[PDB]
């Protein structure tokens, strides 16, 4: 979901990259790092806009990240 | 036996009033002064369509069946009339090894002096019928002349069909993707029409989008 | 406790209509078109099973309401170039406008065959070309000053 | 008069063409196909019609 | 001189979306609103097919003490349309409810009906104590309690 004009549910309404996104995505696993204290949104009225943030909270979950977990890895 | 196509076995080929107007489109038609088989119940392929025309005086022909195995191993389309009403079905059929009439399911439907003219096809999963119903003076062949068959039916079946067979003269003959030329009157109906590969006039027709040249 | 699962082409969500209305531009939807036009009542006799109609290079001119057993004109909502009618910028800065073909409506007016002017002066007499606009009118600025319109003179006249 | 109908005609009917993309109707590019993909398929009908 | 400039166009005063009279409706009553529902250990099944499926009722219908959609967001389904659809209708304990879900456990889940994990449909249930109870027990249910 992390790319130029993708869409999912955080591509929609939690971090979103313009079709004219200029820039390089680097991510790495942090299971040997990190947990419920990181969320993601589910709910919204509408898409939010390319590099938009947001502090209004029922639109949230959990992810289940413990270091016992690839696709369900922090 | 066999008999002749003439210029019979066009229809409204999309849900698009025309009028005045000379109209090119590629469709699956009925190819001009081909042969046609001639009947007066046997199992025939059906191919990517068929033209289907009975000629009647008592009300004989009543329908078809359409599948492939067309016994109780999948799902087979059965088209009626019995009595004073048109019976529609797709079911899993055990149907008979030859049948005919006396004197799993997922679609079910209930509702020579004369010629009437079938088009059957099946595409994109939609069985499309197209017919026409007409009066006429004949016995031994298709009457020499033009109609347009309008389309009647559109069925979502999505069942697979290679062979086909009649419910009890009939003649069949089979689609083909040919260019046709069809030609609108004022009223929006279809008068005639090119079969745009029939001879070097016809090529030259269609080349021109006419149905009259200049020398 | 009553129970039922609903476990999910023939099954469709009931599609909403809105009401009808005639003579305004309107964003449209019949069934499986949309477009930006005009819907007006027509003479027109489509087959039952028709529910378009075509003009003769491919363009929709009328439609069958899916509910309303009559036929539509579907006329282009309207549209024109916009010319500006211009003295040189060392004289003034006054200036007319050309709707072209509309017919004085939709936009110190004067409709023409060549379209709506405004901001011309209709002027009885005649004169030479100075601007040109089409139909046989031409433009010019003249005193007090203004843009006037007017048909053009091809010449003086003479009984030999 | 024959010429400058059918040069009309002919410019008129290259709006029904496909050119290399999905469909030639402008609204179903985009009431289909995401802005990404759309702009992909629409450079295709700008660079025909032009 | 005179010269082009740009174009005059009228732009369209409101939207009008046009499509047939909404019949042809599922007959979601034979399901939802019936006399008569089933013994969960041999629960009915009904088709949906040919039809105008009214979802938007189900929805914005006081009648059910529980409703969610197991693959699909309930907002969707007035817009939404599918090859052939099936409804399912039974009868439980509020205890034994607790087992309609996507890859749920319990009797009722290994031997009396399932559903996949990844299950597509919508699911609801309402209080049947005025309809479905009577003074004695519902004997003429059942659970196929012990089954291998
Ligand atoms: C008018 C009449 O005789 N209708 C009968 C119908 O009742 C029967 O169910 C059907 C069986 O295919 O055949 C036809
Ligand atoms: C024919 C005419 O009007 N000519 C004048 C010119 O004499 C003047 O020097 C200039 C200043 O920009 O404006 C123009
Ligand atoms: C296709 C269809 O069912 N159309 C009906 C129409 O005949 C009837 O006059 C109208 C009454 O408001 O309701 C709608
Ligand atoms: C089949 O068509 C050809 C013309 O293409 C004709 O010569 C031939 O006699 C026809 N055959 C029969 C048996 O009708
Ligand atoms: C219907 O299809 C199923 C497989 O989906 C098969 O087990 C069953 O025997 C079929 N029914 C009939 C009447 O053939
Ligand atoms: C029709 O045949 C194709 C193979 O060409 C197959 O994939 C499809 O499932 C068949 N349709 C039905 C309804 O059996
Ligand atoms: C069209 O139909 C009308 C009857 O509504 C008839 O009078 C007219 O002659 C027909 N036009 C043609 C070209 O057949
Ligand atoms: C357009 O001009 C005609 C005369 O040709 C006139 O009858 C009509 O009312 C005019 N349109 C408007 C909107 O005034
Ligand atoms: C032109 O002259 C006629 C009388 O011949 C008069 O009715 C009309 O209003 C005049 N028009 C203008 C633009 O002066
Ligand atoms: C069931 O019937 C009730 C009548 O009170 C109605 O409110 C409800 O919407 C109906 N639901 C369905 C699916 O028919």
């Amino acid at each position: 979901q992390i790319a130029p004009g993708q869409t999912g549910k955080i591509a929609d309404y939690n971090y979103k990259l313009p079709d004219d996104f200029t820039g390089c995505v680097i991510a790495w696993n942090s299971n040997n790092l990190d947990n419920y204290n990181y969320l993601y949104r589910l709910f919204r009225k509408s898409n939010l806009k390319p590099f938009e943030r947001d502090i209004s909270t029922f639109p949230l979950q959990s992810y289940g990240f413990q270091p016992t977990n690839v696709g369900y890895q922090p | 036996a066999y008999t002749n196509s003439f210029t019979r076995g066009v229809y409204y080929p999309d849900k698009v009033f025309r009028s005045s107007v000379l109209h090119s489109t590629q469709d699956l038609f009925l190819p001009f002064f081909s042969n046609v088989t001639w009947f007066h119940n046997p199992v025939l392929p059906f191919n990517d369509g068929v033209y289907f025309a009975s000629t009647e005086k008592s009300n004989i022909i009543r329908g078809w069946i359409f599948g492939t195995t067309l016994d109780s191993k999948t799902q087979s389309l059965l088209i009626v009339n019995n009595a004073t009403n048109v019976v529609i079905k797709v079911c899993e059929f055990q149907f008979c090894n030859d049948p005919f009439l006396g004197v799993n399911c997922t679609f079910e439907y209930v509702s020579f002096k004369n010629l009437r003219e079938f088009v059957f096809k099946n595409i994109d999963g939609y069985f499309k019928i197209y017919s026409k119903h007409t009066p006429i003076n004949l016995v031994r062949d298709l009457p020499q002349g033009f109609s347009a068959l309008e389309p009647l039916v559109d069925l979502p079946i999505g069942i697979n069909i290679t062979r086909f067979q009649t419910l009890l003269a009939y003649y069949v003959g089979y689609l083909q993707p040919r260019t046709f030329l069809l030609k609108y009157n004022e009223n929006g109906t279809i008068t005639d029409a090119v079969d745009c590969a029939l001879d070097p006039l016809s090529e030259t027709k269609c080349t021109l989008k006419s149905f009259t040249v200049e020398k | 406790y009553r129970v039922v699962v609903l476990s999910f082409a023939t099954v469709c969500g009931p599609k909403k209509s809105t009401n009808l209305v005639k003579n305004k531009c309107v964003n449209f939807n019949f069934n499986g078109l949309t477009g930006t036009g005009v819907l007006t009542e027509s003479n027109k006799k489509f087959l039952p099973f028709q529910q378009f109609g075509r003009d003769i290079a491919d363009t929709t001119d009328a439609v069958r309401d899916p509910q309303t057993l009559e036929i539509l004109d579907i006329t282009p909502c309207s549209f024109g170039g916009v010319s500006v009618i211009t003295p040189g910028t060392n004289t003034s800065n006054q200036v007319a406008v050309l709707y072209q073909d509309v017919n004085c409506t939709e936009v110190n007016v004067f409709q023409t065959r060549a379209g709506c002017l405004i901001g011309a002066e209709h002027v009885n007499n005649s004169y030479e070309c100075d601007i040109p606009i089409g139909a046989g009118i031409c433009a010019s600025y003249q005193t007090s000053q203004s843009i006037i319109a007017y048909t053009m003179s091809l010449g003086a006249e003479n009984s030999v | 008069v024959n010429q400058n109908a059918q040069a009309l005609n002919t410019l008129v009917k290259q709006l029904s063409s496909n050119f290399g993309a999905i469909s030639s109707v402008l609204n179903d590019i985009l009431s289909r196909l995401d802005p990404p993909e759309a702009e992909v398929q629409i450079d295709r009908l700008i660079t025909g019609r032009l | 001189g005179i010269y082009q400039t740009s174009n005059f166009r009228v732009q369209p005063t409101e939207s009008i979306v046009r499509f047939p009279n909404i019949t042809n409706l599922c007959p979601f009553g034979e399901v939802f609103n019936a006399t008569r529902f089933a013994s969960v250990y041999a629960w009915n099944r009904k088709r949906i097919s040919n039809c105008v499926a009214d979802y938007s009722v189900l929805y914005n219908s006081a009648s059910f003490s529980t409703f969610k959609c197991y693959g699909v967001s309930p907002t969707k389904l007035n817009d939404l349309c599918f090859t052939n659809v099936y409804a399912d209708s039974f009868v439980i304990r509020g205890d034994e409810v607790r087992q309609i879900a996507p890859g749920q456990t319990g009797k009722i889940a290994d031997y009396n009906y399932k559903l996949p994990d990844d299950f597509t449909g919508c699911v609801i249930a309402w209080n049947s104590n005025n309809l479905d109870s009577k003074v004695g027990g519902n004997y003429n249910y059942l659970y196929r309690l012990f089954r291998k």
